[PDB]
């Protein structure tokens, strides 16, 4: 098959002379796209009455409509729009397409030449004849007889521009999706299209292609891929300082990821903790609400409060109000809404089932109650924006006291971890303590991932026997890597990710905020990331600590001066791969993850 | 019985020695465990021929009387993609708990059940830490009716083990002795594994 | 220590340990670990290479 | 042409800088390998060894000989 679709304007010899660009072999078939002017009409005759003999390709007319002289610019753009429409449906492949400009205004061999290179040509040629014709034999062939002495005597030249493939993306543009609006009158096609939708859609094509090879050469340096398709202003502007107060609506959008949570420091305090009460199933059980005052400042105090404080800020709720199964079913539910309000993608929660245990409610009643929950309220959610919960089961040393507790929780870890496959998932084990191998090569030997959660504590020592000694694949509250170059280049190297909660790194340690220049006291974040470690930022407590992941998102630009805002995309990449997560759900997080935000105040 | 009917294993050709069950000399333990190589994991991962297996049990015990027995099964033998080891547990404890239930309170033999951590040839200590922390877990589930009330330790590396944890939620362990006359093995499990009952310690 | 340019030696590989009690010094300093396989086709050494010797490459796990 | 038309599943090309190649060759990669017909493929490939005993590389014929020579 080949197809010529070819324009008239005043000269109607233009088609019959380029119906013989291949030759003997001339086109199966050929179409004309041209205006409604009345000029036209004799043309129109002239060209019926060639096809009515020679009747070897196929024949049809096409004019537009509103379209006829060149005396606006609107004009042109509609006429672009007919052209691209009627080049879609009557040349639905470019292979088999031979396009002719000789014919038509100057605009409109434009318009020719820039829809070949948009959607592509097989061959674009342009069609002479020797003005050996006519009466004085000084005139092109302009008749029938003269068109076939021309195509008799070898008097058209035929220069052609070679092959042009065109866009691969608007090569795969039907003509179903842009229909052309067609009336039929007599044996032509008088054509007229509803919408523009064709020439905006190549526009926002073109455009988008243009970023893309602008930001082709640093394509490895970008933490998501499809940044590539950001104009270049906005590449810039994502290499910049982040703003704590003007970057907190794009911050707010960031499709975010939790590793770092505890259900239990949820609603601790506020009008959340007066919600769990109410929700309680028996309100005689429930223990008085003690009276327990935030520090001045908070969530930034004055002076850091230690450990121990900050622990204690939170005994309104957990093992003591969890123990309701109504109270625990209103946790659940609150905390997967908070994580929806965050725009968190993937989070996994940690949880001490052993602790909310009772005389009727053993730990795996309790836990499965949490996960049943967590996945009800999973599957209530649409899935474009539906936040994946998995598990995580902390087995905290206390001081000298109930060790069976441990033994229960590793035991649920490993019984959870082959129970659920899908959905909500128990996917690994928190130490908060030895900061004990033996208590967990069972853990190592069914697969379950481990996570050191340091505490109360600067040394050394306990983060090499967690990373060599308990084979943690993550480290929670790492704040003196630095103090050991070995200790770091190991972390970097076994790409072991550590997990950074800023707001309560601040409340329980301390640390200057919003310096100019980065001391021997300020937050290790960008010391780990220049070292090649995987650093992610997480909340800790989201009821103890007052702060959000946004919250917290925001603050390192105030705890690490000069931190950028690829640098917090690169810790959301970096907590995206350091999840625990299997190949649905990882693909289902980067999937997630390659929707970041727009900026808005890229303008400076 | 079975529910996939479809997947039953063909029914291997098994000889019993003869003079069976008094065989004219001992045939060692290795072909003892063959002879029933017609049941259990072969078997028992179908949801149907485990009701069976618990049902034609109860009924064994009935007839011959006992009042009290513990069982030891092997749950993680017969977990499937589909069935996790504590699905085939939940399902063996209600197989026996409404069984004795439909007994009259006068002929009814109490079940418990014991999880049979067994050494295996491979240095496969997965099955030994599912099978422990299983009975962890449903140490603390089940009060009432049938129970799971130890381990049985049917075999250095239990030593390496750290068994401790079955001790400090109130589970009793049982060591069954090995074939050879290793006494060192039985004072072991006495005092390393603190074990409640010995078997096989001829 | 010695050398921190050009050709380097950057790890030690184990050729039929299980065994980790001398090896605590070598991650100490930084030294990756890769653990050769032997002609036993055993899967609890591959544990112990992992979790017991720490080991970053395996070989001829079949 | 080529990089845009290869843009889309880009993260499942090794190296990045594959997507400039023509879609044929893409096309091409994509197909199994064939010993007979791929050697030079191979032998001009940048490659990287990790397992190399040097105990073991000249145990006989010519390399033997000019080692002990
Ligand atoms: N920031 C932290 N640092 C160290 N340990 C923590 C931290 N937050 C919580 N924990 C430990 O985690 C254990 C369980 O976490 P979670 O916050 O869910 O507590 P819980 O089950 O409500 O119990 P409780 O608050 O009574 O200790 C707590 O007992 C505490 O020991
Ligand atoms: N494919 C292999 N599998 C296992 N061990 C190997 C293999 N190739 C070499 N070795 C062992 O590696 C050890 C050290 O490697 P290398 O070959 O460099 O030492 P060598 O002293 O030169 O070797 P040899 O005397 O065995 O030829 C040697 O003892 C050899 O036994
Ligand atoms: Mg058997
Ligand atoms: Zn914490």
């Amino acid at each position: 098959m080949r197809i010529l679709l070819c324009s008239v304007g005043t000269s109607w010899a233009v088609v019959p002379e380029a119906m013989q660009l291949l030759g003997s072999q001339g086109f199966d078939e050929v179409h004309v796209l041209t205006t409604a002017s009345s000029k036209i009409s004799p043309g129109v005759e002239q060209l019926l009455r060639y096809f009515e003999m020679h009747p070897g390709p196929r024949f049809s007319i096409s004019r537009v409509q509103d379209f006829e002289d060149l005396r606006s610019e609107q004009d042109h753009m509609l006429f672009e729009e007919v052209l691209w429409r009627w080049l879609l449906q009557r040349a639905p492949q470019a292979a088999h397409r031979y396009i002719c400009l000789a014919g038509g205004y100057k605009t409109i061999s434009a318009a020719m030449q820039r829809a070949a290179a948009l959607f592509g040509a097989c061959e674009v040629f342009h069609v002479l004849c020797e003005p050996r014709f006519g009466p004085q034999g000084n005139r092109e062939a302009s008749t029938l007889e003269e068109v076939e002495q021309a195509i008799a005597t070898n008097a058209l030249r035929f220069v052609r521009l070679g092959p042009e493939p065109g866009w691969p993306q608007l090569r795969l543009l039907s003509a179903p999706s842009f229909p052309l609006e067609s009336t039929l009158q007599g044996p032509v096609h008088w054509v007229r299209a509803s919408d523009m939708r064709l020439r905006q859609h190549v526009e926002g094509v073109l455009e988008r292609s243009r970023h893309i090879l602008a930001a082709w050469e640093g394509i490895s340096e970008l933490p998501i891929p499809a940044l590539a398709a950001w104009p270049p202003s906005h590449l810039r502007w994502l290499h910049e300082p982040l703003d704590p107060v003007q970057d907190k609506a794009w911050v707010q959008a960031l499709p975010k990821v939790e590793l770092h949570c505890h259900l239990g420091g949820f609603a601790t305090h506020g009008e959340l903790l007066h919600k769990v009460r109410q929700e309680a199933a028996n309100p005689e059980s429930l223990p008085p609400v003690r009276a327990i005052p935030l520090p001045p400042g908070w969530p930034i105090p004055e002076e850091p409060i230690g450990l121990e404080r900050y622990m204690r800020l939170g005994d309104n709720n957990g093992s003591a109000l969890l123990k309701d199964p109504g109270c625990l079913r209103a946790q659940c539910r609150l905390l997967y809404e908070a994580l929806l309000a965050d725009h968190v993608a993937y989070a996994e929660i940690r949880c001490s089932p052993a602790n909310y245990a009772s005389a009727s409610r053993s730990p795996w009643v309790v836990l499965q109650e949490i996960r049943n929950h967590f996945q009800q309220a999973m599957e209530e959610t649409p899935e474009d924006r539906r936040c994946h919960v998995n598990l995580l089961l902390t087995a905290t040393r206390e001081e000298g006291g109930d060790r069976s507790r441990i033994a229960r929780h590793l035991a649920l870890a490993i019984t959870a971890a082959e129970h659920w496959k899908n959905g909500c998932r128990v996917v690994g084990v928190d130490l908060a303590g030895f900061e004990f191998a033996t208590d967990f090569e069972p853990v190592h030997r069914v697969g379950l991932a481990v996570t050191v959660h340091a505490g109360e504590n600067d040394d050394v020592e306990g983060i090499w026997q967690a990373v060599f000694k308990l084979s943690a694949r993550r480290l929670g509250h790492a704040l003196h890597l630095s103090r050991s170059p070995d200790l770091l280049r190991v972390v970097a190297e076994r790409g072991i990710a550590v997990e950074l909660c800023p707001y309560a790194n601040l409340q329980i340690k301390g640390f200057p905020l919003d310096e100019e220049q980065e001391g021997s006291e300020t937050y290790p974040l960008r010391g780990y990331l220049a070292a090649g470690v995987a650093v992610t930022l997480n909340t800790d407590n989201l009821g103890i600590s007052q702060a959000s992941l946004t919250d917290n998102l925001l603050l390192t630009a105030r705890l690490c001066p000069g931190i950028t805002r690829l640098e917090v995309l690169k810790t959301q990449v970096f907590a995206a791969q350091a999840a625990f997560a299997n190949q649905a759900e990882r693909k289902a997080l980067w999937a997630r993850l390659a929707q970041v935000p727009v900026p808005t105040d890229t303008e400076q | 019985e079975a529910a996939n009917p479809e997947s039953l294993p063909p029914v291997r050709a098994i000889p019993l020695p003869p003079g069976w069950p008094i065989p004219e000399e001992p045939i060692g333990l290795e072909r003892y465990m063959r002879l029933g190589d017609n049941n259990g994991s072969a078997l028992l991962k179908d949801p149907g021929c485990l009701r069976a297996q618990c049902r034609l049990l109860y009924e064994a015990l009935l007839a011959d009387h006992v009042a009290y027995a513990e069982i030891r099964c092997s749950p993680a033998n017969y977990a499937s993609a589909s069935r996790s080891p504590w699905v085939v547990l939940q399902e063996i404890r209600n197989h026996f708990q409404q069984a004795m239930e439909e007994t009259p309170e006068d002929r009814r033999c109490h079940v418990n059940l014991l999880l049979t951590a067994t050494r295996e040839e491979g240095g496969d200590r997965s099955r030994i830490a599912r099978h422990l922390a299983l009975a962890i877990t449903a140490a603390e589930h089940w009060k009432n009716g049938c129970r799971v009330v130890g381990v049985d330790l049917a075999g250095a590396a239990m030593f390496a083990t750290d068994f401790e944890p079955v001790h400090r939620v109130g589970l009793a362990v049982t060591v069954h002795a090995g074939e050879n006359d290793d006494v060192e093995g039985i004072w072991q499990a006495v005092f390393k594994l603190s074990a409640r009952r010995l078997g096989h310690a001829l | 220590e010695h050398w921190k340019n050009g050709c380097r030696v950057v790890g030690v590989d184990l050729a039929g340990f299980m065994f980790a009690t001398d090896f605590e010094p070598v991650h100490r300093v930084g030294l990756a670990v890769t653990v050769h396989a032997g002609e036993n086709d055993d899967v609890e050494g591959i544990w112990q290479a992992v979790f017991k010797l720490s080991a970053r490459r395996l070989g001829h796990a079949l």
